[PDB]
């Protein structure tokens, strides 16, 4: 059983840094695939990112390859987005979750989410 | 070619003086050889080696009565003060490549 | 291949044998490539590798025969203190640990409590020198 | 009583620590150049130092592992820094006027000659690897790819990889035949290098495998569960022959030399491989008894193709000399229980390692490609379930951890501490 | 590391254990740069591991073969800045008492050598 | 002091690998030749092969290259002899003796020998 | 290596002595001096551990450190006896180690037992 | 009533066998490329007052090198490409345009006829074959490698030392006064000689006499000179190459110019006196001292067999040992088997041009005789190894020492 708690400031200005930070209780040692996803109000649901904790290579998504990166760090076992350059559609809830290792006939699914942290973009 | 020849057998009395030929080929008009004796049913014992020259290289431990001689291509191995040991079977060896030529064997006996 | 981590492979030698096994075999084991192409570079290379290899397994060895030397064993194999074993630490007799149990399971019992048994060693060795 | 330390003393604990790779000498040495699977990685020892223990039982599980992970980022690392040196064919990503080959048919040859005005020049593709844009066609992922091809130079090949603790740490391995993978292991070996491993890519099958001593071996997580997959490791590997019968040229396209295929000398016909039927049915009986055996005689076990999703899971993807077949297993496990020739297609465009990162183009290869290998571990995903009916078997797999944990099954990495303490009746004077 | 480097005479001596503990811690061009990179890090390592391992032997010569807090015999002559024994062990700091030692180490090196030898042979 | 002594199968089966172990007191610790020899009856001898100690640069009478096998073991000090597709014309009085190391006026002779071992092949 | 100097000396004499005891990457042949320096490193660390293997020893002997060891198991009459002025004032090191060869296993099986005795008759009182 | 002390740090070394690995001075002539280079600063340290006895005819460094030589020739040799083909009938006929000598022989592979040596080649029975073309399968060396020796150094490796002993009055057996210890050792030259040791270290001091047991007239004799004799020797005729497809096969086209014998001269004041040196030396360990020929033997004992870039001469040596108490006709021929093996052998591509090779004479090899007349000998390739390897010995440092003093411990 994995628990996710995700954290970060609820209102944000247009034009800068976005920081969120998901704390996990609970993971494998190794080998785990944190992912990054978000939810647009109005609109459907999209990924974001995914990181290995142990190789530490990162993926994103390949509209925002140019302004989102992940990181990690295992001793306090938590990893970070860091959405730069943000915009006024980037509003959106945003869950931080757990992909698994099995790959049923071609699908990587997310069991564990975070509860949905909220990110407004306003002046 | 590169062959050695020898008498099949030769003989002599106790006492007398045994004469051991061997032949090298027409190719080996010069070349060393070595002595071995063979007493029946022990491990082969080195004798000299002789060279065309006439040169011997005596062997710790082997009788002094034991002597040889060359001409030629022909080695002689001489024999004197015999006794029953003595009846073996001898041979000459040679290396002219890395390749050995052993003489057929002779059987000396002594009566 | 060669070093001190043929050293730690021979005191794994035999785990599952007895207590008094162990100890006794303890006591007992304390005594041109052909370079086709471009191989001598790599080589360079790969004896980099095996150099710093070496020095771990060195350092390794040397960090453990210092923490040994911090209490009072300086560097024998087998080693005697002074502090005593409190009932708090497998109340139940000697002969059970000493005879039937491989290793492997007195570590596991005592992994809970190694930090205080270190700790407390470390200090009776102070105590013991600063005293005398 | 007292306490005394023993310095020198077999202790184990469960640590994982990153391990460095081994090439043979002979992998290297011999005539290997300017191969990805070997780099500057120590040579072996000329023998390893294998102890066999005595009455030790240590607890393995596989499905826990680290050093499986570990295999795998190396073998991702080592995939990335083969393909860097290589020139990118970004400029590539442009309009294509493509017309589809009638020269041959075999099953129809499904290639498009596609001209492409690079300041009109043509070249040779396939079906899978370019999709019409709305005839005029584009490369599959080019828009959003940092698209790149491989160095002419370098092939793809297995080359046997051994994994060396580093001091301090030992690897313990299950010597046992008969051992499922998971909990207690009877016959725990110590070494210091592993066996050869052969970092290969393949779904469904597993070739260059290592075959499984005593019977056919059948290995999960949790067989009740659904969602874990199923390792079955044969006894006796299966020959497969697999060819392609078509032989191209390269022409050097500079942007920086591309290089595209050319024109099929002669006939054009897709990709086959072949497989004995009779060793195919009597591996399947071995494996449907030992699935038997872990699901009782009265259960019955049926078989049926890949269930879809992408396409590198639903066929059967593996390199063969320096060309990614695709090629398909829709009839092999076409088959009902109770109580032959594989046609095939090629795709130059892939995805290795299934990630949206760089996708690699794979370079021509010139005159027939043919190659057989050793089909010894398939991978199985059971049958969602309803219940006491019967049981499926689609293929799965895709997942390349699930293709390392076949042959990195028996070892563990263990951290040895030798310098536990006892109890005894001795007193420092 | 250092750790109370600057502190009393007493709490450096209750506290020699953080120092004695931290004392003891291709493409043709570019592997020759890489092999130069390993030359010099591996002549540190083994610099140091050296160096260490001749202040043991120098610890061995005396009475104390690794012990950290040794005892020997020697007597103290007065000459050797003769004060208070709590004063100087409650006031100044390591470094200035090496500092005003400097001058004495060799003859206490001496001292020390020639007094564990005859305890030796004369036992 | 040098002594051969060798040991073996006396009777042999066609169509098999014959055996021969040769053990050695006394002889030099590296540097020497050990050469394997035989005599069939009623004909003259002829030289096998033979192993250099050291090195191991195996060597065999051309006109049984492709069926010997001479090795060593330098621990016990022996050398073994290995004849494949042995017939009834192998049967032979087999020696193992020490080749020279002097090399005087063009000759390699055989300063030790063995007491010769039996060797015939019958149906 | 490094102390082969005091060799050929009394063993008076080496016995007191034994008591007391950024390159750029510019320069010319520089495959040379990496392979040397391999070499080098190779030959220090072959030392330290020989150092370390030969203090295991010394400690199995009762000696852990130090140099001038002294041990219990007296001097037999088979081990070439000699008067001792004669051994300790005018022969050499290496000599001594030529007549003392053949024993030296049966001095170190002696010593070692002779050590674990001590270990056990003053742990007993 | 002594005990006994343990004494580590005690400078102790026992004589002990190893793997010295190598070391050249040229770029990765010879294979090279396990050959590490050789820039360091070798640490002469001098010892003093040790005697250290050494020996010469029981090194385990002497067979380490021969083996060595004869790996680095094999895997030079083995990239070069096989002569089995060559294995046909020769029809052969003498050249007139040491009289007979060449002959030109025509061959019929799918017909071209090349030159051919008398003692290279023996007939059937005109028609000729190779002298052993089925027995040894006969491999040509290829064309952009010389057997020019490029110095080879042996290093010890870790753990071990070499002794050098700088002594003059050195007979390689028994003690040696002056001894020093080093890493690396001097830069052998590894020639391939017999009877003439071309190239090699000179002594010095007076020349130098040394053998196993002398009274012994089996052991070889080494002797070391102080003065090289200079011995310039050439092969005058332009030689032709010619390159025959089957794979690139190399042989000898017609001759260019006049065909003479390849022969070479020898100061005759120099060589007479070294030698009355040389037969001062032998009187000690008043007879006559004569000095003959080699006495039969196969061609690479009867002869000064030696290479000269990259072609092979063995030459009469008749005339420089006649004298009781100079031009020597130097025959040529190609086809070689080296370090007296069977199955393997060379065949020594020509060399177009006139060939001339100026070296010094360091070393003879000879043997006495029964009963002097020390005729030449050799051809045991660690005979003329172990002219410069004769102050070395690999040796074990051994710190722990054991000695019997008054002590008690406690
Ligand atoms: C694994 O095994 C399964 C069988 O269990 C295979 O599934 C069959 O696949 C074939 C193609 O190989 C299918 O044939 C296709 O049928 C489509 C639907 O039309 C018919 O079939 C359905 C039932 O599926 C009926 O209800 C309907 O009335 C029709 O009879 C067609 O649209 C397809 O046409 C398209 O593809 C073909 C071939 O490329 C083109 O020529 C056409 O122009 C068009 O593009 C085709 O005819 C069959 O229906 C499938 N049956 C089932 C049960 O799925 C899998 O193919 C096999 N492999 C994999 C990877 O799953
Ligand atoms: C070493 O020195 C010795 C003596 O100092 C020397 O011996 C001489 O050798 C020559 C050459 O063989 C001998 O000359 C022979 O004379 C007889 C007389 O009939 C001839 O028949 C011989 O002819 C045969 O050999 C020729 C080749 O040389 C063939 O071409 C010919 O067809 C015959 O087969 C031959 O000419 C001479 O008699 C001896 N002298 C003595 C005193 O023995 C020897 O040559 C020197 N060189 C060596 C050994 O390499
Ligand atoms: C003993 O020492 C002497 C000198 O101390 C030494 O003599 C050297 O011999 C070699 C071989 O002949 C000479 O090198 C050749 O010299 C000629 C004429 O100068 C050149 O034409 C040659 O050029 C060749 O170089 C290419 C690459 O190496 C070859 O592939 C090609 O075939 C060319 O022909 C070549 O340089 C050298 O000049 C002399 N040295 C002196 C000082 O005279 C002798 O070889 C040593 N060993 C023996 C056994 O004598
Ligand atoms: C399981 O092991 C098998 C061992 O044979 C593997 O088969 C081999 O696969 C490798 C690539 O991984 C091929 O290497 C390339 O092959 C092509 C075509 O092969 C033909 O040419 C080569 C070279 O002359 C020759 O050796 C083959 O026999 C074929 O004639 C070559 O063009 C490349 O140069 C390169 O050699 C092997 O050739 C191929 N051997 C065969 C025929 O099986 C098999 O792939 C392994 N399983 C997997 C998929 O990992
Ligand atoms: C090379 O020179 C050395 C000396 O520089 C020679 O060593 C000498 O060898 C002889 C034996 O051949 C030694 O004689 C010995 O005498 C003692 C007492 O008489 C006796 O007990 C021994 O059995 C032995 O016969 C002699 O002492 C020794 N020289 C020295 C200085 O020790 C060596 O013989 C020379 N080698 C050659 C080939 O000339
Ligand atoms: C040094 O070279 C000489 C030259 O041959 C060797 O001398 C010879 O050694 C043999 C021993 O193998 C002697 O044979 C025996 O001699 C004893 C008397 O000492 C005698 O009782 C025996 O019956 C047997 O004949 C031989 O006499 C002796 N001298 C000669 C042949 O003239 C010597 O062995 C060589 N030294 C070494 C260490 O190799
Ligand atoms: C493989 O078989 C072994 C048999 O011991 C399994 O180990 C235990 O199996 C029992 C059922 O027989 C379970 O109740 C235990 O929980 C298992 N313990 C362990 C070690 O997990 C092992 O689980 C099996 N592994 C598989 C499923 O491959
Ligand atoms: C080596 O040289 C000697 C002397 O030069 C050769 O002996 C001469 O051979 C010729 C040819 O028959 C005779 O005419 C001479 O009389 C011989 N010389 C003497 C002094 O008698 C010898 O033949 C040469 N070696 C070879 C193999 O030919
Ligand atoms: C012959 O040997 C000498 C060694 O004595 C070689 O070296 C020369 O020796 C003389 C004598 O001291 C020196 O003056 C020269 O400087 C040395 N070198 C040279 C290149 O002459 C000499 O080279 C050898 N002969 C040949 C042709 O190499
Ligand atoms: C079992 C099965 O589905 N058989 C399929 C068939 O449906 C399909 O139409 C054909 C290709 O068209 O390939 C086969
Ligand atoms: C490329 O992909 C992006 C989304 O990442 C999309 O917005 C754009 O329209 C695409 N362009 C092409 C050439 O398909
Ligand atoms: C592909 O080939 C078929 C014939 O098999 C043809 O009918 C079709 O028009 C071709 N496609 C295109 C795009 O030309
Ligand atoms: C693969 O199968 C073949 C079948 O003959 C077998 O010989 C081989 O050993 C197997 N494995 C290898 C190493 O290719
Ligand atoms: C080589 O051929 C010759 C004649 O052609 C023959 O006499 C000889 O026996 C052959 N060699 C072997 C080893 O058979
Ligand atoms: C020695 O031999 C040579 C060559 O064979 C000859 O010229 C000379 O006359 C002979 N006699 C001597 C040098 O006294």
């Amino acid at each position: 059983q994995v628990q996710l708690q995700e954290s970060g400031p609820g209102l944000v200005k247009p034009s800068e840094t976005l920081s969120l930070t998901c704390a996990v209780s609970g993971g494998s040692i190794s080998g785990n695939y944190w992912s990054w996803i978000r939810q647009s109000p109005g609109k459907g649901l999209e990924w974001i990112g995914h990181i290995n904790d142990y190789s530490g290579r990162t993926d994103y998504n390949p509209s925002l390859k140019s302004r989102v990166t992940i990181s990690t760090d295992t001793s306090t076992n938590q990893f970070f987005l860091t959405l730069s350059s943000v915009s006024a559609a980037d509003t959106a809830v945003y869950y931080c979750a757990r992909r698994d290792t099995d790959f049923w006939r071609g699908i990587y699914v997310f069991e564990f989410w975070g509860q949905g942290v909220l990110v407004t973009v306003s002046s | 070619q590169s062959v050695l020849t020898q008498s099949p057998s030769a003989s002599a009395s106790l006492g007398a003086s045994v004469k051991l030929t061997c032949t090298l080929s027409s190719g080996l008009r010069s070349y060393t050889i070595a002595w071995y004796q063979r007493q029946r049913g022990q491990a082969p014992r080195f004798l000299l080696r002789l060279d065309s020259v006439g040169s011997h290289t005596k062997v710790d431990g082997i009788p002094d009565r034991f002597s040889g001689s060359s001409s030629g291509t022909e080695r002689y191995l001489t024999i004197s003060n015999l006794q029953s040991e003595d009846e073996a079977d001898y041979f000459c060896q040679t290396w002219t490549t890395g390749i050995y030529i052993f003489g057929g064997g002779t059987r000396l006996s002594v009566l | 291949a060669v070093g001190i981590g043929a050293v730690f492979l021979g005191f794994l030698g035999a785990a599952g044998s007895t207590m008094g096994a162990a100890s006794m075999t303890l006591t007992v084991q304390a005594r041109r490539a052909p370079e086709a192409q471009q191989h001598l570079l790599k080589l360079t290379v790969w004896g980099i590798k095996q150099l710093q290899a070496r020095v771990l397994a060195v350092e390794r060895y040397l960090r453990d025969q210092q923490l040994l030397g911090i209490w009072g064993c300086s560097g024998k194999l087998i080693c005697c203190t002074n502090v005593p074993w409190n009932s708090s630490w497998s109340n139940r007799n000697l002969s059970e640990i000493w005879d039937n149990m491989t290793w492997l399971q007195w570590d596991k019992e005592i992994s809970n409590y190694t930090q205080i048994i270190y700790g407390l060693l470390e200090e009776s060795q102070n105590q013991q020198e600063k005293n005398e | 009583l007292w306490v005394t330390v023993y310095y020198g003393v077999p202790v184990w604990k469960d640590a994982e620590t990153t391990l460095f790779c081994a090439s043979d000498a002979k992998a290297y040495e011999t005539k290997k150049h300017n191969v990805w699977a070997t780099h500057a990685c120590v040579p072996t020892d000329p023998n390893p130092q294998e102890i066999h223990l005595e009455n030790v039982t240590e607890e393995f599980n596989m499905w826990k592992n680290n050093m499986v992970e570990q295999m795998h980022t190396d073998i991702i690392s080592l995939w990335d820094q083969s393909l860097k040196p290589c020139v990118k064919l970004t400029p590539l990503c442009v309009t294509l006027q493509c017309t589809n080959v009638t020269n041959n048919i075999t099953m129809r040859g499904e290639l498009k000659n596609c001209s492409f005005n690079m300041t009109k020049v043509y070249s040779l593709f396939y079906r899978l690897d370019v999709v019409q844009i709305n005839k005029e066609y584009r490369l599959i992922n080019c828009n959003t790819s940092a698209i790149t091809q491989a160095c002419p130079k370098v092939s793809f090949e297995p080359i046997p990889i051994h994994y060396c603790a580093p001091a301090g740490f030992a690897i313990l391995k299950c010597k046992d035949k008969k051992f499922n993978g998971t909990g207690p292991c009877p016959s725990v070996s110590t070494v210091q290098c592993t066996h050869g491993i052969k970092p290969v890519v393949s779904t469904q099958l597993l070739l260059n495998g290592s075959l499984a001593e005593e019977e056919v071996m059948i290995r999960s997580e949790n067989i009740t569960n659904n969602a874990k997959n199923i390792l079955v490791q044969f006894n006796t590997p299966v020959q497969i022959n697999c060819t392609r019968p078509n032989n191209n040229t390269r022409k050097s396209i500079r942007i920086q030399a591309f290089y595209a295929t050319g024109d099929i000398i002669g006939d054009i016909r897709q990709a086959h491989c072949n497989v004995s039927k009779a060793t195919w049915n009597e591996t399947l009986g071995k494996v449907v008894k030992q699935l038997r055996k872990h699901f009782g005689n009265n259960t019955i076990i049926r078989f049926a193709n890949s269930s879809g999703g992408d396409l590198e899971v639903t066929t059967h993807s593996f390199n063969c000399g320096g060309e990614f077949f695709y090629c398909n297993t829709s009839g092999l496990f076409n088959s009902t229980w109770i109580s032959i020739t594989l046609p095939c297609r090629i795709k130059q465009i892939i995805n290795m390692w299934q990630r949206i990162g760089q996708a690699m183009y794979a370079p021509p290869i010139q005159g027939v490609i043919r190659c057989v290998s050793n089909i010894t571990g398939l991978i199985l995903t059971r049958d969602g379930g309803t219940n006491s009916t019967t049981e499926t078997f689609r293929p799965g797999g895709g997942d390349m951890r699930d293709n390392w944990r076949s042959e990195l099954y028996k070892y563990k990495v263990v951290k040895i501490e030798p310098l536990g303490v006892a109890p005894t009746r001795c007193k420092r004077r």
